[PDB]
């Protein structure tokens, strides 16, 4: 949650979480603007799920 | 850091990399090695307006065209 996937390859590197989720969308073929303009929706959907 | 940069009322997002600030100026870097470059219109792409991104910051994005045309 605080370091993403960096602590498993060396030192833990902090990065804000909203920016971690944007990287993770990029890794599946979705552009990052789709998350940042819908951040509230994805957080609501995750919390209910 | 900041997710996007505002210029001319438009939101700019990095193609690859993250925005960083050294204390006084902002740069674009690649994510795996610190190597800053100036934020230009060839480094970024535009999507949406600066009203939906939380944490967007003001900066200058330089266009190479105008200083070539003096
Ligand atoms: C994408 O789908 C979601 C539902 O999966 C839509 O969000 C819902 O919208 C309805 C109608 O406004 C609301 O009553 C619900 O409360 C919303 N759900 C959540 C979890 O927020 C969303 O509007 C859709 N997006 C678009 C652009 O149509
Ligand atoms: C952040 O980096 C910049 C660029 O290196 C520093 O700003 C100065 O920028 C001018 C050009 O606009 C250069 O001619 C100077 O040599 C730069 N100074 C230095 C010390 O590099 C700026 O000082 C840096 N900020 C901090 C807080 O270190
Ligand atoms: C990050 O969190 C800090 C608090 O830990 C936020 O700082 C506050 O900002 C508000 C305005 O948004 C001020 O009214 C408060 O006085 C600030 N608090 C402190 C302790 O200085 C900061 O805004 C947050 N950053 C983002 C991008 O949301
Ligand atoms: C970033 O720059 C924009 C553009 O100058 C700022 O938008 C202005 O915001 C002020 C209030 O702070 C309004 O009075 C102006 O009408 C706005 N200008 C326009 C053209 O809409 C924005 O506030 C700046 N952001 C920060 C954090 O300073």
């Amino acid at each position: 949650i605080t370091s993403g996937w960096t602590f498993g390859a060396g030192p833990a590197l902090q990065i804000p979480f909203p920016m971690q989720m944007a990287y993770r969308f990029n890794g599946i073929g979705v552009t990052q603007n789709v998350l940042y303009e819908n951040q509230k929706l994805i957080a609501n959907q995750f919390n209910s799920a | 850091t900041a997710p996007a940069i505002c210029h001319d009322g438009k939101a700019h997002f990095p193609r690859e990399g993250v925005f960083v600030s050294n204390g006084t100026h902002w740069f674009v870097t690649q994510r795996n090695f610190y190597e800053p470059q100036i934020i230009t219109t060839d480094n970024t792409f535009v999507s949406g307006n600066c009203d939906v991104v939380i944490g967007i910051v003001n900066n200058t994005v330089y266009d190479p065209l105008q200083p070539e045309l003096d």
